[PDB]
């Protein structure tokens, strides 16, 4: 028997089987449903559209997000895109599969133990398993000690692990991430001229991003090249021809992740919580840390964000030190390749949950040494 | 005579015993009374294939160059008396070539598990022959140990008496230049090499295939021997290999049918399928190296199964094939001082095996009891050995153990130990410390088998184990010039058991086969010959 | 009479919109290389001011 | 009647061949672009080993 291993993460779902070096499917977490009214009879049409289907749809439909940052709101679409997960982009049934599912560090209670009680109700999984990011990722990149960041779609956060060992008072969560990057982008091409305001555009204004944005290595040099020459201007295509045009805007948008001001946040940039949840740590161990800074996740893949990252912590740390930023191509794959490792791991095969374990011991059985 | 043996010390003389008179004259005479030899065997399978309408099976158990060939030879001529031999002797050279390499105990040891199969019409007359190749060992195309050297082909090439293959292959004379075999015993005076690749060529020129296969044969083990001295390094700042020495990755993709830096790039940037989309993964040294070893091995071995099946279609008449009685060559229970990996999995094979015949014996003697209607003392004889197979293939086994340490991120061969002890020491029954007696080299842990108590080595099964196949570079080879795109024809969901590519352990594939060799074996009546 | 006229205006035509087709895919090609090799050559030059400050 | 889809078709055509023209001059600078990129990081990651052995 395999296990399968979702990484529902918040803003993409990566799933596949355990044991597999990529994910099989990798779609948008996302529900649509119509907003017009629907004139043709025997259309036969549905009511909500999942995944990467609700994309091609996506000028009818308006577009939920199930989970906001990390967190899960709304439940039932969530079944939704588990269903679809399950049933039409992977075609397996979960009555026979383990299943292994990843969270984001320092979230309710409550988020773990419906996502369990779900899929041992709904779904009938023989075991599940609910995991960390971070360690999944430092399982993928090889190491064993490091301080990995792993900035996804809805969260931010740090965990230093030395030796295999998690510090957990050292952990840092942050909430800002690629949604607030593109909230950012949104609001900062208006005074250029476009607007995009709907759920739909959302999408258009995330793929601007993807497509054309990169970190500068000195924010105040890339603005004076930018407001003295025009050699940054990029051009992109919107889905009805209509070229725009952008600057400044190019690196501006990433640039709040280091200054997290930009968008009203009160916190320090992802180099400085970097530091910081080192500093956190025993004076022993942060020559490691240092050296084996692991980046992972989507919102690590802008071109420049090593460099940027490596030039701040070294500015930060003593002279002493060697700071090595690891950023691998396949990152932003990371938590799930990590995952896969781990449920095919023999000495993983009696950490699983089992039905009956559940079916004794409730839901709170999540928390538990059965982590 | 030994039970349910039929046991043979080699005479070194010729005797009469092997006149076709004898042969003639058996026929009439039974089991129980005819005093013991091979004829009589033979004559017993062949009967009872005739009446319970079902394959039987000769298992001949010896060592290479103790007389199993002409015991072979001796049974299809007895075969064919009783009614391609010729053809079957001819075509040998091919595997003696391809599939064996000097051990210790044996200078022309067979490292593949070859089985003849000899089918039959139904009124039980000579219709055709088939071969199958089991459990060929993929280790010995990269690394060899202190005492031994790889394959025979690549010294018999490395003979100079073919000094067009030498300029044609852009191999140097000296055997110390190429890493993959000098690692092994250079050289032994164990047959005349030159000879015996002027025989291997003969016997190719009588086979069905042409010459342009043979040069094509030789070219590409020459490509198996320049991937060997591929150098790789890390990058400026960063985590990434480059290669700095192009010329033998030149020349070995000049052989291959391919592009050099097409290579390079394949081997430094393999992409993966992610969805709809294609990602770039990153490799540095170690992980490069595993690859390349692992290609290697695997166009080794698919030249090889692609060989033998040529040889078969060489052989293939198209009289009507009823059933057949197979016999099998394989290795043997070797033990050593100072054994490894490969000797572990001979011995699991072998173990394997042992049950299987104490199970038949088993429920032989169930049937000689229920013949004579005195029933007693019904525990069988298989478990008992079964229970020290438990401790191999079973999950947290050993082999398991091994598949999950080479996986982990940082594993070590003092981890690898460290756990094979917290998981079995004592918790086990067959599973103990090592003995270090009269100064022996070093063991690690000790497993009891069948045939005694072996203390085995773990320095290197993690780094040996590895198969990290390379899809870019198999896609590469589908692309090819040559007659390579049809050995890498196609090698790498509603279901799918697709382990990746780098989730790929020679211990996990050869449980694999290992478990389609007695899925063959178990439908088929056995008999025995030591 | 003038068919002949319209069907070898249609076939010209049709070389055309080949043409272009193919031309478009060169461009966004090479454009993509370019952009790519440019972000490189930016990323090692900074990185070689500063292995230049780190020499200082 | 067929004169005005026509000439038409006529005028996009040689637009399209405009866009060719202009598609075609933009390949040419694209080789250049990147030919010129490739020499100069060419230069740049021979000479960052050096760098690097300073440095060391
Ligand atoms: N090439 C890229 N450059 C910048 N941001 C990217 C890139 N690719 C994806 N992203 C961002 O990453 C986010 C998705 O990250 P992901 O790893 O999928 O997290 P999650 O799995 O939690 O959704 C998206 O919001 C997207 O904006």
């Amino acid at each position: 028997t395999t296990a399968l291993v979702c990484d529902n993460g918040s803003g993409l779902v990566k799933a596949g089987f355990a044991g597999d070096d990529a994910p099989r499917a990798v779609f948008p977490s996302i529900v649509g449903r119509p907003r017009h009214q629907g004139v043709m009879v025997g259309m036969g049409q549905k009511d909500s559209y999942v995944g990467d289907e609700a994309q091609s749809k996506r000028g009818i439909l308006t577009l939920k997000y199930p989970i906001e940052h990390g967190i899960i709101t709304n439940w039932d679409d969530m079944e939704k895109i588990w269903h679809h997960t399950f049933y039409n982009e992977l075609r397996v049934a979960p009555e026979e599969h383990p299943t292994l599912l990843t969270e984001a560090p320092l979230n309710p209670k409550a988020n773990r133990e419906k996502m369990t009680q779900i899929m041992f109700e709904t779904f009938n999984v023989p075991a599940m398993y609910v995991a960390i990011q971070a360690v999944l990722s430092l399982y993928a990149s090889g190491r064993t000690t490091g301080i990995v960041l792993d900035s996804g779609d809805g969260v931010t956060h740090n965990v230093p692990i030395y030796e295999g060992y998690a510090l957990p008072h050292a952990i840092m969560r942050l909430d800002l991430a690629g949604r607030d990057l593109t909230d950012y982008l949104m609001k900062i091409l208006t005074e250029r001229g476009y607007s995009f305001v709907t759920t739909a555009e959302r999408e258009i204004v995330r793929d601007i991003k993807e497509k054309l944005c990169y970190v500068a290595l000195d924010f105040e040099n890339e603005m004076a090249t930018a407001a003295s020459s025009s050699s940054l201007e990029k051009s992109y295509e919107l889905p009805d021809g209509q070229v725009i045009t952008i600057g400044n805007e190019r690196f501006r948008c990433p640039e709040t992740l280091f200054q997290p001001s930009f968008i009203g946040m009160e916190s320090a940039g992802i180099h400085e919580t970097t530091y910081n949840s080192i500093m956190k740590c025993d004076i022993d161990i942060r020559k490691d840390l240092y050296a084996n800074n692991v980046l992972s996740g989507g919102t690590t893949m802008y071109p420049g964000i090593a460099d940027r990252m490596q030039k701040e912590i070294t500015a930060l740390a003593p002279s002493t030190m060697k700071i090595k930023i690891i950023a691998p191509p396949e990152r932003k794959y990371s938590v799930w390749i990590g995952g896969s490792i781990l449920a095919s791991l023999s000495t993983f095969q009696q950490m699983w949950i089992s039905k009956q374990e559940y079916d004794e011991a409730g839901p709170s059985i999540v928390h538990r040494k059965c982590f | 005579y030994s039970g349910l043996f039929c046991v043979t010390v080699n005479p070194y003389k010729w005797l009469p015993v092997y006149t076709p008179e004898v042969v003639a004259a058996y026929r009439g005479k039974k089991r129980s009374e005819a005093p013991p030899h091979i004829f009589s065997i033979s004559d017993n399978a062949y009967q009872y294939m005739l009446t319970d309408r079902e394959n039987q099976s000769i298992l001949i158990t010896g060592e290479s160059g103790a007389g199993k060939t002409v015991n072979t030879k001796r049974v299809i001529q007895y075969f064919a008396v009783i009614a391609l031999e010729d053809q079957i002797i001819q075509a040998n050279p091919a595997l003696e070539a391809f599939g064996n390499a000097k051990t210790v105990r044996n200078d022309n040891s067979s490292r593949f598990g070859k089985f003849i199969r000899i089918h039959f019409g139904a009124t039980g007359k000579l219709a055709s022959a088939d071969i199958e190749t089991y459990l060929l060992e993929k280790s010995r195309v990269i690394f060899q140990l202190k005492a031994e050297r790889d394959y025979h082909i690549f010294y018999q090439i490395l003979s100079n008496k073919k000094p067009e293959l030498l300029d044609m292959l852009l191999i140097t004379n000296n055997p110390y230049d190429y890493a993959f075999i000098s690692q092994g015993e250079t050289t032994v005076a164990s047959i005349d090499d030159a000879e015996e690749l002027m025989a291997t060529d003969n016997a190719f020129d009588v086979l069905g295939f042409t010459s342009e296969e043979k040069n094509s044969m030789y070219k590409l083990t020459g490509a198996i021997m320049h991937f060997g001295n591929m150098k790789f390094k890390l990058k400026q700042r960063e985590e990434q290999a480059e290669p700095d020495g192009t010329e033998e990755a030149d020349k070995s993709a000049y052989l291959m049918g391919l592009n050099s830096a097409d290579l390079l790039k394949g081997l430094c940037h393999p992409r993966v399928k992610v969805g709809n989309e294609y990602v770039t993964k990153g490799q540095n040294v170690q992980q490069v190296i595993y690859a390349t070893g692992a290609l290697a091995k695997a166009v080794y071995e698919r030249m090889f199964n692609w060989m033998v099946t040529r040889i078969n279609a060489t052989l293939e008449t198209k009289q009507p094939r009823q059933y057949f009685i197979g016999v099998l060559d394989i290795a043997g229970f070797e033990i050593f001082d100072f054994n490894s990996f490969e000797q572990l999995c001979i011995n699991f094979t072998n173990e394997k095996l042992q049950q299987f015949f104490n199970h038949h014996m088993f429920v032989l003697e169930q049937e000689e009891y229920k013949k004579e209607g005195i029933e007693w003392t019904f525990i069988d004889f298989g478990m008992d050995l079964q229970a020290c197979i438990d401790l191999i293939e079973k999950p947290m086994g050993i082999m398991s153990i091994l598949e999950e340490e080479c996986m982990f991120p940082k594993a070590t061969d003092m981890t690898f130990k460290a756990k094979l002890f917290d998981n079995h020491l004592g918790k086990s029954a067959n599973f103990q410390k090592p003995r270090n007696i009269k100064g022996k080299p070093e063991a690690h842990f000790s497993l009891i088998h069948y045939a005694g108590i072996v203390d085995y080595n773990i320095i290197g099964w993690l780094q040996k184990n590895k198969d990290p196949l390379n899809e870019t570079v198999v896609g590469l080879y589908q692309k090819s010039s040559l007659k390579l795109l049809s050995t890498l024809f196609a090698n790498y969901g509603k279901g799918k058991a697709k382990k990746g590519s780098s989730f790929q352990t020679v211990s996990a594939l050869h449980r694999e086969n290992l478990n389609k060799l007695m899925t063959n074996l178990r439908s088929t009546h056995p008999h025995f010959v030591r | 009479s003038l068919q002949k006229k319209l069907k070898g205006t249609e076939d010209e035509l049709d070389k055309y919109s080949e043409a272009l087709k193919d031309a478009q895919e060169k461009l966004e090609l090479a454009e993509k290389k370019a952009t790519d090799a440019e972000a490189d050559v930016a990323s090692l030059n900074r990185r070689i001011q500063l292995v230049e400050e780190e020499l200082d």
